[PDB]
C-alpha cells in the first residue's frame, strides 16, 4: 500500500522539501498536523539544516533527517565508499524502522541528483543495501540527471556514470527529470527568466504529486507502483522512463485555461514540455503510463489516445502493439498559492520509456570518456578507496546500456 | 617494440581448484585468453606472449628475463615489472615461491653465471640494492636507512642518497640481503597477514662491463635492473574507513594512480617525450630512468584461474592491455 | 566543519590584520565583542573561524608566526590586534634575517616545535577540521621559509585536512627585495609537494587592479592587504553560508584540481567599482561574470588570455536565479571555446551562496586554474638561474647551513612545474 522515500543529497532533499510542500497543500495538513514518511540524506549538515530551520520545521522526526557533519565532497567515491559507508547503516535502520511500522508497503521512492557527492555515491550504496534486504518490492528512483550542457560540477559525468551502473542492478524504475529541459518549460511555457532553484523542485514537487500522491489515492482507473514497473519497464534494467506534465500554463500571462483532454494529452507528445533534453530525435516510445487527474472522461481518454495511436510521426516500438497505461484519478492537481503554476482543472503526467535516452545517456558517456582518457579529477577518487576497475568496468557497463537502449528499438 | 609483454597464468590454488565456480579468464590457446566464459562480455585478450597456468616460474624465468639478460649484459638497463591479482596465491607463488623455481632465482642465477663468464673474459664489476616503496618513503632492506632524501647527479638523474651496495660474491650473499630485506619489510596486519604484498618491493642489480678485450681505457658500460613487486588494488571491504590501513592505502593508491599513470603515459610516450610525468611520484621518477628510453622492458602479470580473480585479474589485464591497446 | 589560519612571515601577518579586520564585520565580530551581527546567520556558521570561552568573546582560530617581535608588535598593538589569545603569537625573538634558509633551517627550524603545540590545541579544538589557511610572502625568511615548513609539518600531521595557501609571489617590474627569486623558488617547491589549493597573488598586479579598476590614485599596502582579504573571504567563509548550489573547500579542490601537483589559482573578486560616481549597480549578473573574466581583475600578473583554463570556480555570494548564472556561464566558455582547455566538458565550477559580503547587493569570488600561471614560474626561474649561476647572495644561505643541492632541487622541481602546466595548454 504505502510507499516510503527517500532524499539523498543537497538536490534530492530540495526536490524534496517542494515535493513534500505540494503534498500537504493538497491534503489539507498545514505546517503541524501529521508525520511523513520518508527520510532525508546528506553528508553536508547545513541543506538538511534547511530542512530544519525553514519552513515545514515540526512535519519530521529529528530521526528521518540523517546528517554527517563531515563533508559532502563532489565526488562518487568518497559519498559511497570511504565517508558515505560511515552513515549507510544510521540510514538503514530509518528505512527499516519507517518500513516496519507501516502496513505491507510496496517501495521507496527515491530522490537523487546522479551528478552530486551524496546524490551520488551514496545513494548507489543505499539501493544497493535495498535491493538486498527488500529486493521482494518497488524500488522507483526519481532522478534529476545531468544538463545536456548546463552541468555544474566539473566532475558531473564521473558522479553519474558511477549512479547508474551501481544502481542499474538494483532499480525497478528510474524516473529522470532533466534539469536544464525543465528551464526550457520555465522560458517558453511559463516565460520568466528568473526561474530559481525553489521553481523546478515546485515543478518536479509537481509531476511528482501525479505519481504518488494522487495515484495512491482511490480513482476511476488507480494504478498502483507495482503496476508502472510492470506496464512502464519492457526490460530488467532499472530503465528510465521521462517525466512529462501537461498543463504547465502560466498563471498570469496567457489564458485559455479550458483546455479540453483532447489539448492537454497532445501538450505531452510534443518535446517542447517534458522536463527531459531528450528530445524524440528519434528515440520510439515503447511504453508510456499517462496518469490524468481532474475531470476526465474515459471515453474522452480512450479517443484522446486512439488518435495518437494514428500519428505515425509518434511511431511507437515495433514488438509493443498497445503501450499506453492510462491511469485516472479524480482530484484535479493542486497548485501552489501564489507561485506561477496555472491551476487548470486537470492534467496529464506522462511518464515513458523511449528509445531517445539512447541519446542522453550517449552524451554523458562521451563526456566521462573525455576527462578518463585524461584521468583528470581521478585522483580524488582512488585517494577515496576506488580503483581504475570501478571507473574502466562501469565505463563498459553504460557501453551495454547504449547498446541496450539500441537493441531494444530501431530494430524490427 | 623494446616492450614485450608476457602474462603468466598460475596453477588454480587446492581450495580453488577444489570449488571450481566460473573461471575469471578462461585460458584458450597458449597466446589468447578469454575472458567471461558462457553470452557474457565474451572478451577475447591478445598478448606479445602468454604463458598458461602450467608455465611456472622456470618457464617464465627462460622468457622473460632471457631478453632481460642479454639487454642487461649489453649494457642496456632493463627493468621487469611484475603484476598480479590483488588476491595472494598467483602472486604469491609469483614472487619468493622457494619451492617454485623462482624467475627471480632462475634469472638471478643466470645473471649471476653470466656475470661470472664476463668477469673472466673482461674485467666485470657489480653490484645490487633492495628497497621497498612502503607509506611512499623508500626504506632500504639491506641497510636499516631512514626516509631517503632525494638529491640530482651532474645528469640530474633522480638519486635517493643514503643506498648502499654490495658487490655480488655468490648468489648466496645476495640471499642474505633477499632474507634481510624480506623479513625486514612488515607483514601487512590487515585481512589475512600478507607479506610485503601492499608495499612495493624494488630489487636493484647493477651490471659494470669493462672490457679487457676493448682497452683499458674505455667507456664503462653499466645497466640497472629492476624487478618491482606491486601491491594488488584496494576494494572499499579491504580498504575499510579504519585509521591503521588508512595511511598504507593511502600511500598504495597514489603509488597505484601515479605509477599506472605514469604506465599509460608511458605507453603514449613510446610515441611521446617529455610528456610523461616523471615527477608524479618519486618511485615513478626512477621508473623513468629503468622503464623510458629505448630500453628492453618486460610486463609479467599474474594471473589466477579462480572466480575470486575474477575481479582483479580482469582489471590488471584490462589495466597492462589498456596501456598497450591505446595508440594515437 | 572548522579551518584554522596561519599568518606567517610579515606579510602574511600584515595581511592577517586585513584578513580579520574583514571576516569579523562579515561575522559582526567587535574587537574583544562578541556577535552584534545585523543579522542572525553570520553565527551559525562562525565555527569555522572562531572558539567558544567566555560568551562574548569568540577569539580568531589562527597562529602567528614571525621571527620579528615588531611586526606582531604593530599587529597586536593596533585596531583588531587585542582579539587574538596570547598563545596564537608564535613569536622567534631571534635575527629574522631576510633568507629562506635562515627561516626554514636554523632559526626557523627551533621555533616550529611551539608553533606545531599550538597548531595542534587548534586543531584538537572540537566539531570536525576542514583545513587550514595560509598567509605569507615567497620573498622572505619568515614567509617562504619558515611558513613553508610549517606546512611541511601540517601535510604530515593531517594529510586528510585541506591546506589553502595564498602566497604572494614575486611581483614582476620591481622586487620589494633582491633575493627575492631564491626565498620563492624554494618555497614554490614546498607549496608543489604539500598545499593543495594556491591562491597567487601580485602586488603590482594589484596595483593595477586598484588604480584603474578604483580610481584610487594612493594605493596604501592596507589597501592591496583588503582587496585579497576580500577574495579569500569569498572563498572560505562565504561558502560557509547556506546557497541554492553550495560548495566547500573539498568541492573547490574537487573540481579545480585536474592533477595532484597541487596547481596555483589566481582569485578575482566581482564589484571592483571606484566609490561615488562608478557605483553604477550593473551588477544584475552579465557585469559580474564581464568583471571576473576579464584579463585584469585577476589578481595574477599573469593574464588569463595568454593560457587556456583547466578549471573555475565562480563562488557567487548573493541573490540570482539558478538560470541567470548557469546561462552566462556557458556563453562565456564558447565566446572563449579558444582558452578554456577541451578535454573538460564544462570547466567551470559555478558555486552560488545566498548572504552577499555584508554592504553589497551580489558579488562572485573566481578562483581561476589557468595554465596562463606557467608565464609566473618561467619569470621567477629565470631570476633564479641568471643570478644562480653567479651564486649571487648564496653565501647568506650555505653560510646558515644550506646545500649547493638545496637551490638546485627547489630550481629543478619548480621549472619542472612549468613544464607539466604547458602539457595541457597544448
Ligand atoms: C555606500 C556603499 O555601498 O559603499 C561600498 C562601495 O562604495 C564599493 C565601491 C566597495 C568599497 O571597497 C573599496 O573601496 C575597496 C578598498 C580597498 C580594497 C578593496 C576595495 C567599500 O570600502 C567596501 C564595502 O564592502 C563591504 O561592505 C563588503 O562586505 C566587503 N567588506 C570589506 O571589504 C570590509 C571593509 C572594511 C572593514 C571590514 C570589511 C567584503 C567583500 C567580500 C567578502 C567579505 C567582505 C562596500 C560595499 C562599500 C565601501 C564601504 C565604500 C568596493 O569593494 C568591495 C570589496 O565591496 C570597491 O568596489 C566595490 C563596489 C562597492 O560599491
Ligand atoms: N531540479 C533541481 N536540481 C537541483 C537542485 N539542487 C541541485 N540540483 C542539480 O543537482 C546537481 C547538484 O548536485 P550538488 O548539489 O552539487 O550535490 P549533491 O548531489 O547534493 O551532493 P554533494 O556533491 O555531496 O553535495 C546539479 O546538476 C544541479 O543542477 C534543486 O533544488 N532542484
Ligand atoms: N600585499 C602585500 N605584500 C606585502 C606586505 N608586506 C610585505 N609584502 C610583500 O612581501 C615581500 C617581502 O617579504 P616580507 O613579507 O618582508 O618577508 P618576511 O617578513 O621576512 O617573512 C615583498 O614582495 C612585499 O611586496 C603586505 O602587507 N601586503
Ligand atoms: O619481487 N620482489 O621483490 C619480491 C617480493 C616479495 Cl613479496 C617476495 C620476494 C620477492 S623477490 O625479491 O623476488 C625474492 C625471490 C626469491 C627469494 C627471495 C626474494
Ligand atoms: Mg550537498
Ligand atoms: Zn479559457
Amino acid at each position: 500500500r504505502e510507499c516510503i522515500s527517500i532524499h539523498v543529497g543537497q538536490a534530492g532533499v530540495q526536490i524534496g522539501n517542494a515535493c513534500w510542500e505540494l503534498y500537504c497543500l493538497e491534503h489539507g495538513i498545514q505546517p503541524d498536523g501529521h508525520v511523513p514518511r520518508a527520510v532525508f540524506v546528506d553528508l553536508e549538515p547545513t541543506v538538511i539544516d534547511e530542512v530544519r530551520t525553514g519552513t515545514y520545521r515540526q512535519l519530521f522526526h529529528p530521526e528521518q533527517l540523517i546528517t554527517g557533519k563531515e563533508d559532502a565532497a563532489n565526488n562518487y567515491a568518497r559519498g559511497h565508499y570511504t565517508i558515505g559507508k560511515e552513515i549507510i547503516d544510521l540510514v538503514l535502520d530509518r528505512i527499516r524502522k519507517l518500513a516496519d511500522q507501516c502496513t505491507g508497503l510496496q517501495g521507496f521512492s527515491v530522490f537523487h541528483s546522479f551528478g552530486g557527492g551524496t546524490g551520488s555515491g551514496f545513494t548507489s550504496l543505499l539501493m544497493e543495501r535495498l535491493s538486498v534486504d527488500y529486493g521482494k518490492k518497488s524500488k522507483l528512483e526519481f532522478s534529476i540527471y545531468p544538463a545536456p550542457q548546463v552541468s555544474t560540477a566539473v566532475v558531473e559525468p564521473y558522479n553519474s556514470i558511477l549512479t547508474t551502473h551501481t544502481t542499474l542492478e538494483h532499480s525497478d524504475c528510474a524516473f529522470m527529470v532533466d534539469n536544464e529541459a525543465i528551464y526550457d518549460i520555465c522560458r517558453r511555457n511559463l516565460d520568466i527568466e528568473r526561474p530559481t532553484y525553489t521553481n523546478l523542485n515546485r515543478l518536479i514537487g509537481q509531476i511528482v504529486s501525479s505519481i504518488t500522491a494522487s495515484l495512491r489515492f482511490d480513482g476511476a482507473l488507480n494504478v498502483d507502483l507495482t503496476e508502472f514497473q510492470t506496464n512502464l519497464v519492457p526490460y530488467p534494467r532499472g530503465h528510465f522512463p521521462l517525466a512529462t506534465y501537461a498543463p504547465v500554463i502560466s498563471a498570469e500571462k496567457a489564458y485559455h485555461e479550458q483546455l479540453s483532454v483532447a489539448e492537454i494529452t497532445n501538450a505531452c507528445f510534443e518535446p517542447a514540455n517534458q522536463m527531459v533534453k531528450c528530445d524524440p530525435r528519434h528515440g520510439k516510445y515503447m511504453a508510456c503510463c499517462l496518469l490524468y487527474r481532474g475531470d476526465v472522461v474515459p471515453k474522452d481518454v480512450n479517443a484522446a489516445i486512439a488518435t495518437i495511436k494514428t500519428k505515425r510521426t509518434i511511431q511507437f516500438v515495433d514488438w509493443c502493439p498497445t503501450g499506453f497505461k492510462v491511469g485516472i484519478n479524480y482530484e484535479p492537481p493542486t497548485v501552489v498559492p501564489g507561485g506561477d503554476l496555472a491551476k487548470v482543472q486537470r492534467a496529464v503526467c506522462m511518464l515513458s520509456n523511449t528509445t531517445a535516452i539512447a541519446e542522453a545517456w550517449a552524451r554523458l558517456d562521451h563526456k566521462f570518456d573525455l576527462m578518463y582518457a585524461k584521468r583528470a579529477f581521478v585522483h580524488w577518487y582512488v585517494g577515496e578507496g576506488m580503483e581504475e576497475g570501478e571507473f574502466s568496468e562501469a565505463r563498459e557497463d553504460m557501453a551495454a546500456l547504449e547498446k541496450d537502449y539500441e537493441e531494444v528499438g530501431v530494430d524490427s | 617494440h623494446h616492450m614485450k609483454v608476457v602474462v603468466r597464468v598460475r596453477p588454480e590454488n587446492t581450495k580453488e581448484k577444489a570449488a571450481g565456480f566460473h573461471k575469471v579468464v578462461h585460458v584458450v590457446d597458449k597466446h589468447i585468453l578469454v575472458f567471461d566464459p558462457k553470452q557474457n562480455k565474451d572478451l577475447k585478450f591478445v598478448f606479445d606472449a602468454v604463458f598458461d597456468e602450467t608455465s611456472t616460474q622456470s618457464e617464465v624465468f627462460e622468457h622473460t628475463t632471457k631478453p632481460i639478460l642479454r639487454s642487461f649484459l649489453n649494457g642496456y638497463n632493463c627493468t621487469v615489472l611484475a603484476y598480479g591479482a590483488t588476491g595472494a596465491g598467483k602472486t604469491h607463488t609469483m614472487l619468493g615461491s622457494a619451492d617454485e623455481p623462482g624467475v627471480m632465482y632462475l634469472t638471478m642465477l643466470h645473471l649471476y653465471k653470466c656475470m661470472d663468464e664476463i668477469k673472466e673474459e673482461k674485467i666485470c664489476s657489480t653490484a645490487v640494492s633492495y628497497l621497498e616503496v612502503y607509506n611512499e618513503q623508500i626504506r632500504d632492506l639491506l641497510v636499516n636507512s631512514g626516509p631517503l632524501a632525494v638529491r640530482e647527479d651532474t645528469q640530474k638523474g633522480v638519486v635517493v642518497h643514503g643506498l648502499t651496495l654490495h658487490q655480488p660474491k655468490s648468489s648466496e650473499e645476495i640471499l642474505h640481503l633477499l632474507d634481510n630485506g624480506n623479513k625486514n619489510r612488515t607483514q601487512h596486519p590487515t585481512d589475512m597477514n600478507a607479506t610485503s604484498s601492499r608495499s612495493h618491493a624494488v630489487f636493484q642489480i647493477y651490471l659494470r662491463q669493462q672490457d679487457k678485450t676493448a682497452s683499458i681505457n674505455q667507456n664503462v658500460r653499466i645497466a640497472k635492473m629492476s624487478l618491482i613487486d606491486l601491491a594488488g588494488s584496494e576494494r572499499a571491504s579491504t580498504s575499510g574507513a579504519k585509521g591503521t590501513r588508512f595511511v598504507e592505502g593511502t600511500n598504495i593508491n597514489r603509488s597505484l594512480l601515479a605509477l599506472g599513470n605514469v604506465i599509460n603515459a608511458l605507453a603514449d610516450s613510446k610515441r611521446k617525450n617529455q610528456h610523461i610525468p616523471y615527477r608524479n611520484s618519486k618511485l615513478t621518477r626512477l621508473l623513468k630512468d629503468s622503464l623510458g628510453g629505448n630500453c628492453q622492458t618486460i610486463m609479467i602479470a599474474a594471473v589466477s584461474p579462480s572466480s575470486v580473480f575474477y575481479d582483479d585479474t580482469y582489471n590488471t589485464l584490462k589495466y597492462a592491455n589498456r596501456a598497450k591497446d591505446i595508440k594515437s | 566543519r572548522e579551518i584554522v589560519h596561519i599568518q606567517a612571515g610579515q606579510c602574511g601577518n600584515q595581511i592577517g590584520a586585513k584578513f580579520w579586520e574583514v571576516i569579523s564585520d562579515e561575522h559582526g565580530i567587535d574587537p574583544t565583542g562578541s556577535y552584534h551581527g545585523d543579522s542572525d546567520l553570520q553565527l551559525e556558521r562562525i565555527n569555522v573561524y572562531y572558539n567558544e570561552a567566555a560568551g562574548n568573546k569568540y577569539v580568531p582560530r589562527a597562529i602567528l608566526v614571525d621571527l620579528e617581535p615588531g611586526t606582531m608588535d604593530s599587529v597586536r598593538s593596533g585596531p583588531f590586534g587585542q582579539i587574538f589569545r596570547p598563545d596564537n603569537f608564535v613569536f622567534g625573538q631571534s635575527g629574522a634575517g631576510n633568507n629562506w634558509a635562515k627561516g626554514h633551517y636554523t632559526e626557523g627550524a627551533e621555533l616550529v616545535d611551539s608553533v606545531l603545540d599550538v597548531v595542534r590545541k587548534e586543531s584538537e579544538s572540537c566539531d570536525c577540521l576542514q583545513g587550514f589557511q595560509l598567509t605569507h610572502s615567497l620573498g622572505g625568511g619568515t614567509g617562504s621559509g619558515m611558513g613553508t615548513l610549517l606546512i611541511s609539518k601540517i601535510r604530515e600531521e593531517y594529510p586528510d585536512r585541506i591546506m589553502n595557501t595564498f602566497s604572494v609571489v614575486p611581483s614582476p617590474k620591481v622586487s620589494d627585495t633582491v633575493v627575492e627569486p631564491y626565498n620563492a623558488t624554494l618555497s614554490v617547491h614546498q607549496l608543489v609537494e604539500n598545499t593543495d589549493e594556491t591562491y597567487c597573488i601580485d602586488n603590482e598586479a594589484l596595483y593595477d587592479i586598484c588604480f584603474r579598476t578604483l580610481k584610487l590614485t594612493t594605493p596604501t599596502y592596507g589597501d592591496l592587504n583588503h582587496l585579497v582579504s576580500a577574495t579569500m573571504s569569498g572563498v572560505t567563509t562565504c561558502l560557509r553560508f547556506p546557497g541554492q548550489l553550495n560548495a566547500d573547500l573539498r568541492k573547490l579542490a574537487v573540481n579545480m584540481v585536474p592533477f595532484p601537483r597541487l596547481h596555483f589559482f589566481m582569485p578575482g573578486f566581482a564589484p571592483l567599482t571606484s566609490r561615488g560616481s562608478q557605483q553604477y549597480r550593473a551588477l544584475t549578473v552579465p557585469e559580474l561574470t564581464q568583471q571576473m573574466f576579464d584579463a585584469k581583475n585577476m589578481m595574477a600578473a599573469c593574464d588569463p588570455r595568454h593560457g587556456r583554463y583547466l578549471t573555475v570556480a565562480a563562488v557567487f555570494r548573493g541573490r540570482m536565479s539558478m538560470k541567470e548564472v548557469d546561462e552566462q556561464m556557458l556563453n562565456v566558455q564558447n565566446k572563449n571555446s579558444s582558452y578554456f582547455v577541451e578535454w573538460i566538458p564544462n570547466n567551470v565550477k559555478t558555486a552560488v551562496c545566498d548572504i552577499p559580503p555584508r554592504g553589497l547587493k551580489m558579488s562572485a569570488t573566481f578562483i581561476g586554474n589557468s595554465t596562463a600561471i606557467q608565464e609566473l614560474f618561467k619569470r621567477i626561474s629565470e631570476q633564479f638561474t641568471a643570478m644562480f649561476r653567479r651564486k649571487a647572495f648564496l653565501h647568506w644561505y650555505t653560510g646558515e647551513g644550506m646545500d649547493e643541492m638545496e637551490f638546485t632541487e627547489a630550481e629543478s622541481n619548480m621549472n619542472d612545474l612549468v613544464s607539466e602546466y604547458q602539457q595541457y595548454q597544448d
